[PDB]
């Protein structure tokens, strides 16, 4: 893995010292090529996970994760120009620096073999973040929804280091491979409840459940695009994976543990489904989709079958680019008139007739069609409910049918209906535009045909 | 206007199921003379 | 037999135009229209010989291609389900679509 | 249905049918109408319920099909003969029927009241 | 373009001698088929439903109550 | 009854459309006018799709509808839907009259400055092939149809004279 | 009139871009289905047999296609 | 009409030729005996 | 290098690379297995992940 | 050139045709003449790519795992046994998959040659399935996301000690 | 909905609601109304603005002072919400049971 | 507002219902004269409650007579058109960016075009002036725009040349 | 010559469609499973007896 | 295609051919300029019918406040002339 984390190391200083106008051209240059090692990656086979160091390895979900934050560098710097494209060098150089050093905690987690590593990279991720947004958001007021928003992380996101270094001197290694085949059933009670509870809730925060979920949107309206591709395509997913991991013990615990959550994260689909459909101002409407399929994921996690983590690991990837893309739609259609209100202008099949094509395309990949990755993922995954409840079809389903309206709702009244003519600025597309689309749709429909690297360690 | 012309005669009902009978079922008259004959 | 390996064919004589529409981006100003109903035709023909060799003798076999992925106890893969549901009906879809998409050459002018 | 055979045949379902006859079986006066031979019956696959007496005809006319292809027509004489044979056949059960509602009013009617009288 | 449709205001349409030539040829075509196998078809196909007259086949007649 | 069908009201449409785009376009029934006027093959597709969707005397089509009532006429059916299918199928009848008693009927009556055209090979040829084919096709799906079950074919009076 | 003067978005960004997309898309497509041909054709995939006695197999050549 | 239709749902048609003279009569399961001689 | 080299190139990769997950091999020796399984008589896949020949019970 | 005994496929038992009345011959002058058209220009290029192919031969294996005491001998912890004895249970287990999948293969196979038949000859097939899927149904089945070896073992223990209960009150 | 009764308008709601309603309109028409050339960007009226920043909850981090509120709140995620927190322990606890006991006639399920 | 369009409008959308009542026209005729000797006897009172007040039994007899479907002709909201066309217009603000090259691929039009963005950009000072001038405190009076007295254009022209319906 | 030409653009599928199927089907176990082929007692042994109606 | 359009002189020859038709004035006095109620003084009722059967005419259109004020014939002939699409 080392041969993945010098690479952008290095990146670092070829970013600092450079000439001025070409900062764009090395980073996304050298950063693609770090994108194909990326694809390197995939060695898995067989049964044993592979391990390239005794401090951090790779099993199957690690790596889709993995290539799809290395994938998601050149194309987030990639799309935050212009942005700006306006300011003193140093303001350059340190936004495409902490984008790297972002990553290069990204990669320190997804690899990171012990569960400590992994917390001290994890919350090593959430600062570069935070200065992103806050330091330039667009501030509106501001809200100050950074840093108290770091405390919505750490409030209830600090005890599970206690609950780990426990588990540390309890059962010595903290080492994933040994936790495994070490791993001991806890019986239900009331130490085993404050344990259970405190791991779970301190992951849950981030991929928001239901309850929690106040937590996006104001986060998701102040960032710049690149923090939120960063964002939503990949922080929750954090949550959701170290979630993955540590349900490896609780064995028994997270069935009386679990049903509440459940329960929750199933009426909490719904709702959050329901309030993304009325809203205004655009950008909010992708952040509760993201909720949406976030609850659905974490419903994944907690019911065990191996179908519901195949669903599970491919609703991580798929909704990753998918939602990543159509916040990006959001900002491209932000340059040109500045609103992030949806329904202030409209038309745009007249102008801009190939822009439709991506709004299309990209609404429809998250509208659940049939060979989209997103289906494949939310497909087993209903399966994994329904073996689970016979009974909770009517509420996933209405998912099904809700999803497809507000999907499909956003596709116009942006898009579609008449051209509000009192603009007149609009300028036609770019072609920087149509290469980050094209990055985004093409892997996603290609993935369509040969799926089975992001189906899930059970396979 | 819209009753002069070539129109005002028109067509009762019916008539439209006899529009063609004439010729139709002429040559059903003479259908049965490949086999009669 | 092998002829309804023609009829896996009619369904990609139909496959062919949009890659037409999309690649070459210029001979499409030529009325491709007239073109897109051409490989409607071709395949209601190149379609219409295996109802024949069915209303003979039968003979549906169903083709899976290669496989779509594995999972777990169950791989699904893609097929071709000749029922005489299909053998009979693509020929009526694909005729009726003949006939609508002359008549759009006349309606969408 | 003329017999209970049984289950340690290892066969389920058409190997065995209600019997080996379709419908009933006609314990009655006498028998039931000659054969058609299983093995036959199936190797010209036959859909059950298409499957029954009078099969005689029907795979005569399944041979009459296949026997002219080009020709759309063919044999419009085996059709009205299975057609036939089945028309006289569900006017049997037409019969049975009749047998069974006279038989209803008849003993019901003289039983029950000359049972009645005492 | 201008096909010789002659747009007219408040007459009659004019109308092609060889299309009222096809719709008249269809309108033969329906009839003369329609009769022409109602000449070649039944609409009572076959024997007809029967009748109680073999209801009574009294010979079945109960054994035992005379 | 799904493939015979599609020919009759796909041919219904394609004609309706002759109607339609040729007035201008109003599209509704009110307005409309009589059946001939410089309309010969428009109109005749609609006698045959009309008379053809009414359930047919003895056309195409009725080797499906009138087979089903047959069928569906006798036996173990709860018998709300005999009545069901009878009025079902006469009221579709009562749509054709309808659809004839003002489109094709009455003197014509609609905004003025005649321009309808019905010379074009696209619908001649369209209409053309599907009606050719039409009263044609149906009757290669009548008896190419490699039997399925016992067709009823013995029909009882009162129970058999109930379709047309 | 006799051509009225039709109002479009823009013609040259699209198809400037489409142009150049595939292009490049092309432009390394073209070597990498060449060879999937080619090696396809002169040299063959691979046969079975079975693991000699007392041999030692390779790392690769565990597996069938030549370019794995 | 759907609530007549399940009042009409364990009533019945029945197939041939006709219905409700009804004493105890037959209804299709063949019943009593069989002989004839 | 974003459309040629990744798309493109990457595509191929992925495309076929090794048997990825070791499935291909499971057809193989299912195979092999399967037919030994017959052709010696043995019932296929008896259940018992391991053999009670070799194992001990706890006691009441 | 699959494994033919993995695979049945039965006697063929094609008909004669038998032309039984003097018509045209609507496909056969183009069962002909495809045979003419499509089979032999491509004949050719398969057998030249064929010639191409065997100039120059390539000899692939099918690995091999040999076997390990599998998770009876290892001791409580200690993982260095344990990894193997697992990891190649992961291993079995995907074989027992792919069996699975076979069986599963012959029986929609086996419907589809049959025809309107659909109970007659799949019998015995449909028969070894329900013995195979409930093997499998028995062992494997619940478990859960997270196992290895110890969660299979266990639930033999379950069944075992169930059975033996059950045995007690076979008495 | 159904324009009915006709209103008299009397004569201040005449005078008034006419002169002064129109009054403000047609301020505020010409007022958007002056479409000059020389604007790039968008119109920016401050109308919809309000509509935005109001629609964002202006009230909801505040406070939610009890009146019918909190039973209207709570009633509203009450009923509905934890009558299906039981009937999924229920349906639950009843299918471990079929599958502990009885059969659940299962037979082949595999994949779950 | 005024009585005039009040009774102009309940005769004009009665004759529209009553068109789409009946049918072969004449009877349509005959009842429309009917309702014209209904409306005919009216009009030669000048009493005033009197007549608003018989308007309204005219208002509620009207509302019966409606049914629910009443002949809508095509170019307005209804069923059949209502712009069917408007993806098809693109305002002329559009196409002042094009490529060069293709604003060389229409080589004159472009020359009266910029005749206009002449005609234009001269005006709008004219224009403001005549504006600010004419209007009363606040414009509150007046949703019109009158005219220009010099030679020369009407001031608030711009959107009120259009993209034509096709 | 044109109209063959088109019959070419039908016809390159039936040689490149046609050829992945002559090498496709005897690589894969299963797939083209057809129906067998149906079989009378005109064929092979016949038995009826049959004779009436009229 | 729907080809003809309505011309300038097309639409002339229709206002003025339709009222012509109507009956209860003479053609005696019919022009572009002649006045539509002053000079012939029919009814305000009456012209309501006049723009309704001429709507029925050209079957679009013409909103009850715009249809109250029209008069003249030039001037329909104007309103049909710009919300159709008629010059040159
Ligand atoms: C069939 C198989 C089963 C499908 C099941 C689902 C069917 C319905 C799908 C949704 C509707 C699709 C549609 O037409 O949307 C309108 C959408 C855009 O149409 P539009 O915006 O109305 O018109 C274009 C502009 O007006 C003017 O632009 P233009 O005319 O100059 O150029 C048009 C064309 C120009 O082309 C390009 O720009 C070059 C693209 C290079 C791709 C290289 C890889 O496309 C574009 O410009 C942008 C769209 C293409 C983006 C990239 C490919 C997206 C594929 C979407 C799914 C496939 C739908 C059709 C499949 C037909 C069978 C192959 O068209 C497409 O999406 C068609 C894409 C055709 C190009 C690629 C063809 C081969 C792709 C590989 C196989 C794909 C399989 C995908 C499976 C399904 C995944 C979800
Ligand atoms: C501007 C034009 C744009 C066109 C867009 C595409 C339109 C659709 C029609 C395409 C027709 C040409 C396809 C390539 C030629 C070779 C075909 C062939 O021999 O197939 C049998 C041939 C079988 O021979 P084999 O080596 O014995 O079999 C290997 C298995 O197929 C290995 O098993 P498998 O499970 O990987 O199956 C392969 C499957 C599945 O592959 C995947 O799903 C790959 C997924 C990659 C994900 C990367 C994520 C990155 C983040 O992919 C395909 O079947 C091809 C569709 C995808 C093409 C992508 C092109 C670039 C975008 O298939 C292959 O060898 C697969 C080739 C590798 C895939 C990429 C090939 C395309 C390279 C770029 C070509 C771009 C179009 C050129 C212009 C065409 C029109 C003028």
């Amino acid at each position: 893995m080392l041969k993945y984390i010098i690479p952008t190391m290095m990146l670092m200083p070829l970013t600092w010292l450079s000439k001025n106008s070409m900062i764009w051209i090395n980073t996304t240059l050298h950063s693609l090529l770090i994108s194909l090692t990326s694809l390197l990656l995939l060695n898995q086979f067989g049964d044993n996970s592979l391990n390239f160091s005794l401090t951090f390895f790779s099993d199957s979900l690690s790596t889709p994760l993995l290539i799809l934050t290395m994938w998601l560098l050149p194309l987030m710097l990639m799309a935050s120009q212009h942005h700006l494209s306006k300011e003193n060098l140093a303001r350059k150089k340190l936004f495409i620096s902490m984008l790297i050093l972002l990553q290069l905690f990204l990669i320190m987690t997804f690899t990171a073999t012990e569960l400590i590593f992994f917390y001290i990279m994890f919350e090593a991720t959430l600062v570069p973040t935070l200065i992103i947004i806050t330091r330039w958001g667009n501030q509106t007021e501001r809200l100050n929804a950074g840093l108290y928003f770091l405390f919505y992380t750490l409030a209830g996101s600090l005890p599970l280091l206690v609950a780990l270094i426990y588990i540390q001197n309890t059962m010595g290694s903290l080492n994933f491979l040994i936790l495994q085949y070490w791993v001991q059933p806890m019986p239900n009670s009331w130490s085993n409840t404050f344990m259970w509870l405190a791991c779970m809730m301190a992951f849950m925060v981030k991929m928001p459940l239901y309850g929690l979920h106040l937590w996006l949107p104001k986060a998701h309206v102040e960032a710049p695009i690149a923090g939120s591709m960063v964002l939503a395509a990949i922080l929750l997913k954090l949550g959701g994976y170290g979630m993955m991991r540590i349900t490896l013990l609780l064995n028994p615990i997270t069935d009386f543990m679990a049903y509440p959550f459940i329960m929750l994260s199933l009426w909490g689909m719904i709702m959050t489904s329901s309030i993304c459909l009325r809203q205004t101002d655009l950008k909010s409407l992708i952040a509760y989709s993201s909720v949406s399929h976030m609850a659905l994921v974490i419903v994944a996690i907690l019911i065990q079958t191996p179908w519901s983590y195949m669903g599970a690991t491919a609703l991580m990837i798929a909704h990753g680019l998918t939602s990543s893309m159509l916040f990006c739609l959001a900002n491209s259609n932000y340059e040109r008139v500045h609103s992030r209100t949806m329904i202030l202008a409209r038309g745009l099949q007249t102008l801009l007739p190939l822009m439709a094509a991506w709004w299309l395309l990209a609404s429809l990949t998250n509208l659940a069609l049939p060979p989209s990755i997103n289906l494949i993922g939310e497909l087993f995954v209903v399966m994994s409910t329904f073996s689970w409840s016979n009974i909770t079809i009517i509420l996933m389903g209405l998912n099904m049918v809700i999803t497809a309206l507000y999907s499909l709702y956003m596709l116009i009244t942006t898009q579609r209906g008449k051209h509000t003519h009192h603009i007149n600025n609009i300028l036609p597309s770019f072609t920087r535009e149509n290469a980050l689309m094209s990055l985004h749709m093409l892997p996603l429909l290609l993935l369509s045909l040969n799926p089975k690297i992001i189906l899930g360690p059970l396979y | 206007w819209r009753y002069m012309g070539g129109f005002a005669n028109n067509v009762s009902f019916v008539g439209a199921l006899l529009k063609g009978f004439k010729w139709g079922f002429a040559a059903f008259v003479v259908a049965v003379g490949a086999e009669y004959y | 037999m092998n002829l309804f390996s023609s009829l896996t064919l009619v369904t990609l004589i139909l496959l062919t135009m949009p890659i037409a529409a999309i690649n070459f981006n210029t001979h499409k100003f030529t009325n491709y229209p007239l073109y897109v109903k051409t490989t409607i035709s071709c395949a209601f023909i190149t379609s219409m010989i295996p109802t024949m060799m069915f209303i003979h003798t039968g003979q549906e076999m169903i083709i899976s291609n290669w496989h779509w992925l594995t999972i777990q106890t169950l791989k699904l893969s893609l097929s071709f389900k000749m029922d005489f549901f299909s053998m009979m009906f693509v020929p009526v879809a694909l005729f009726v679509t003949w006939s609508i998409m002359e008549f759009s050459m006349w309606y969408m002018h | 249905a003329r017999r209970y055979l049984g289950d340690a045949s290892v066969e389920p379902e058409p190997l065995r049918m209600p019997t080996f006859p379709p419908d009933y079986g006609f314990p009655e006066r006498k028998e039931r109408e000659m054969v058609a031979t299983q093995q036959e019956m199936n190797d010209a696959q036959l859909v059950l319920q298409q499957r029954d007496y009078c099969a005689h005809y029907l795979i005569r006319f399944l041979k009459c099909k296949r026997d002219s292809f080009p020709n759309f027509l063919a044999c419009k004489h085996e059709q009205h003969d299975w057609d036939y044979c089945e028309h006289l056949d569900y006017v049997k059960r037409m019969k049975e029927f009749e047998r069974e509602r006279r038989l209803l009013q008849r003993k019901k009617r003289r039983e029950q009241r000359e049972a009645d009288m005492a | 373009g201008g096909a010789h449709i002659e747009p007219r205001y408040r007459q009659f349409p004019q109308l092609t001698r060889s299309q009222v030539i096809q719709a008249e040829f269809f309108s033969a075509t329906m009839w003369f088929w329609i009769l022409w196998r109602f000449w070649h078809d039944s609409d009572a196909v076959l024997g007809h439903f029967p009748y109680p007259d073999p209801s009574q086949w009294t010979d079945e007649e109960l054994g035992i109550p005379p | 009854h799904i493939c015979t069908h599609a020919f009759f009201k796909a041919m219904l449409f394609m004609c309706s459309g002759s109607i339609i785009h040729s007035l201008n376009d109003e599209q509704d029934i009110r307005k409309m006018g009589g059946l001939f006027k410089a309309m010969p093959f428009t109109t005749t597709a609609l006698i045959i799709g009309s008379l053809a969707l009414t359930g047919m005397p003895f056309l195409t089509g009725f080797y499906s509808k009138d087979l089903i009532i047959e069928s569906a006429n006798t036996s173990y059916t709860n018998a709300w839907a005999l009545l069901m299918t009878l009025v079902a199928t006469s009221f579709t009848a009562i749509y054709s009259t309808r659809i004839i008693f003002f489109a094709l009927l009455g003197q014509p009556r609609f905004p003025t400055l005649i321009n309808i055209n019905e010379n074009n090979p696209f619908l001649i040829n369209s209409i053309k092939r599907l009606l050719i084919g039409s009263l044609f096709a149906g009757f290669i799906i009548s008896n190419n149809i490699p039997p399925m079950t016992i067709p009823q074919m013995t029909m009882p009076h009162y129970l058999k004279m109930t379709a047309l | 009139g006799k051509r009225l003067f039709i109002i479009k978005p823009s013609g040259f960004y699209d198809k400037r871009f489409l142009k150049l997309l595939r292009f490049y898309i092309l432009l390394t497509g073209i070597p990498v289905v060449i060879g999937i041909t080619l090696i396809n054709v002169f040299i063959g995939e691979a046969e079975l047999a079975e693991i000699p006695e007392g041999y030692v197999p390779e790392h690769w050549e565990y597996f069938k296609h030549p370019i794995s | 009409g759907f609530v007549a239709f399940m009042l009409f749902m364990f009533w019945v048609g029945e197939t041939y030729p006709t219905y409700q003279p009804v004493g105890p009569k037959q209804y299709p399961y063949n019943n009593l005996y069989l002989e004839r001689g | 290098f974003g459309f040629s080299i990744v798309l493109v190139l990457g595509s191929t990769f992925v495309a076929y690379l090794p048997d990825y997950r070791m499935q291909e091999w499971a057809r193989r020796e299912a195979e092999r297995l399967v037919k030994y399984r017959e052709a010696h008589g043995l019932p296929l896949m008896e259940s018992n992940c391991f053999d009670p020949s070799k194992i001990q019970l706890p006691e009441d | 050139s699959w494994d033919k005994d993995v695979y049945p496929e039965p006697p063929r038992r094609t008909p004669a045709p038998s032309p039984q009345t003097s018509l045209p011959n609507p496909i056969t002058y183009l069962t002909k003449a495809f045979d003419l058209l499509v089979d032999r220009p491509v004949t050719l290029v398969r057998e030249f790519i064929e010639r191409q192919h065997a100039k120059n031969k390539y000899y692939y294996y099918h690995r091999e795992f040999r076997r390990v005491p599998d998770i009876t001998e290892c001791h409580e912890k200690d993982v260095l046994c344990m990894f193997e004895a697992e990891m190649q249970w992961k291993r079995d287990y995907k074989v027992d998959q792919e069996i699975v999948n076979i069986i599963q293969e012959r029986l929609k196979a086996c419907q589809q040659r049959e025809g309107e038949s659909h109970r007659q000859n799949c019998a015995k097939e449909l028969q070894q399935f329900t013995q195979v899927v409930k093997a499998y149904q028995d062992r494997y089945h619940d478990l859960g996301a997270h196992y290895s070896a110890r969660k299979c073992l266990a639930k033999q223990k379950q069944r075992m000690l169930a059975e033996r209960k059950a045995t007690k009150e076979a008495a | 909905l159904d324009p009915a009764e006709y209103d008299i308008s009397s004569e201040t709601r005449k005078a008034q609601a006419e002169r002064l309603a129109i009054r403000s309109r047609l301020k505020r028409e010409y007022q958007l109304q002056y479409n000059d050339p020389s604007r790039r960007g968008v119109v920016e009226d401050p109308a919809l603005i309000r509509w935005t920043c109001a629609r964002s909850a202006n009230v909801y981090p505040n406070f939610r002072p009890n009146t019918k509120t909190s039973l209207l709140g709570a009633l509203f995620g009450i009923g509905p919400l934890i009558f299906w927190y039981y009937v999924f322990k229920t349906d639950r606890d009843r299918k471990e049971k079929l599958i502990q006991e009885g059969k659940l006639d299962r037979t082949f399920n595999i994949s779950y | 507002l005024t009585h005039q369009q009040k009774v102009l409008q309940l005769y004009k959308r009665a004759l529209r219902h009553l068109e789409s009542r009946c049918v072969h026209r004449d009877k349509y005729r005959y009842f429309a004269c009917l309702l014209r000797a209904r409306f005919d006897e009216h009009k030669n009172e000048k009493d005033m409650v009197k007549a608003t007040q018989l308007l309204r039994e005219a208002e509620k007899e009207f509302w019966h007579g409606q049914h629910p479907q009443p002949y809508i002709f095509p170019e307005s909201p209804g069923g059949t058109s209502y712009e069917r066309y408007e993806c098809y217009k693109v305002p002329e603000w559009c196409l002042d960016d094009w490529h060069p090259s293709e604003k060389a691929m229409y080589p004159d039009y472009f020359a009266k075009r910029e005749q206009w963005k002449k005609l234009r950009r001269e005006s709008w000072e004219r224009e403001v002036k005549q504006l600010q001038e004419e209007t009363p405190v606040g414009g509150p009076r007046t949703e019109a725009l009158p005219p220009a007295r010099k030679q020369g254009d009407l001031p608030p022209l711009w959107w009120h040349i259009v993209t034509r319906p096709r | 010559r044109h109209s063959i030409f088109a019959f070419t653009h039908v016809l390159i599928p039936v040689w490149i469609i046609h050829y992945y199927l002559k090498y496709h089907v005897t690589t894969k176990p299963y797939t083209i499973v057809e129906k067998k082929p149906r079989i009378f007692p005109g064929d092979t042994i016949l038995e009826t007896g049959e004779v009436i109606p009229p | 295609s729907d080809a003809p359009p309505l011309t300038l002189e097309g639409i002339k020859d229709r206002v003025l051919y339709v009222l012509k038709l109507y009956d209860k004035i003479d053609p005696e006095k019919l022009s572009v300029n002649s006045h539509f109620m002053k000079d012939l003084g029919l009814d305000s009722l009456d012209q309501v019918e006049i723009i309704m059967a001429m709507e029925d005419e050209f079957g679009f259109e013409i909103p009850d406040i715009d249809a109250e004020k029209l008069m003249c014939p030039q001037e329909i002939v104007d309103y049909i002339a710009d919300k159709k699409d008629v010059y040159e």
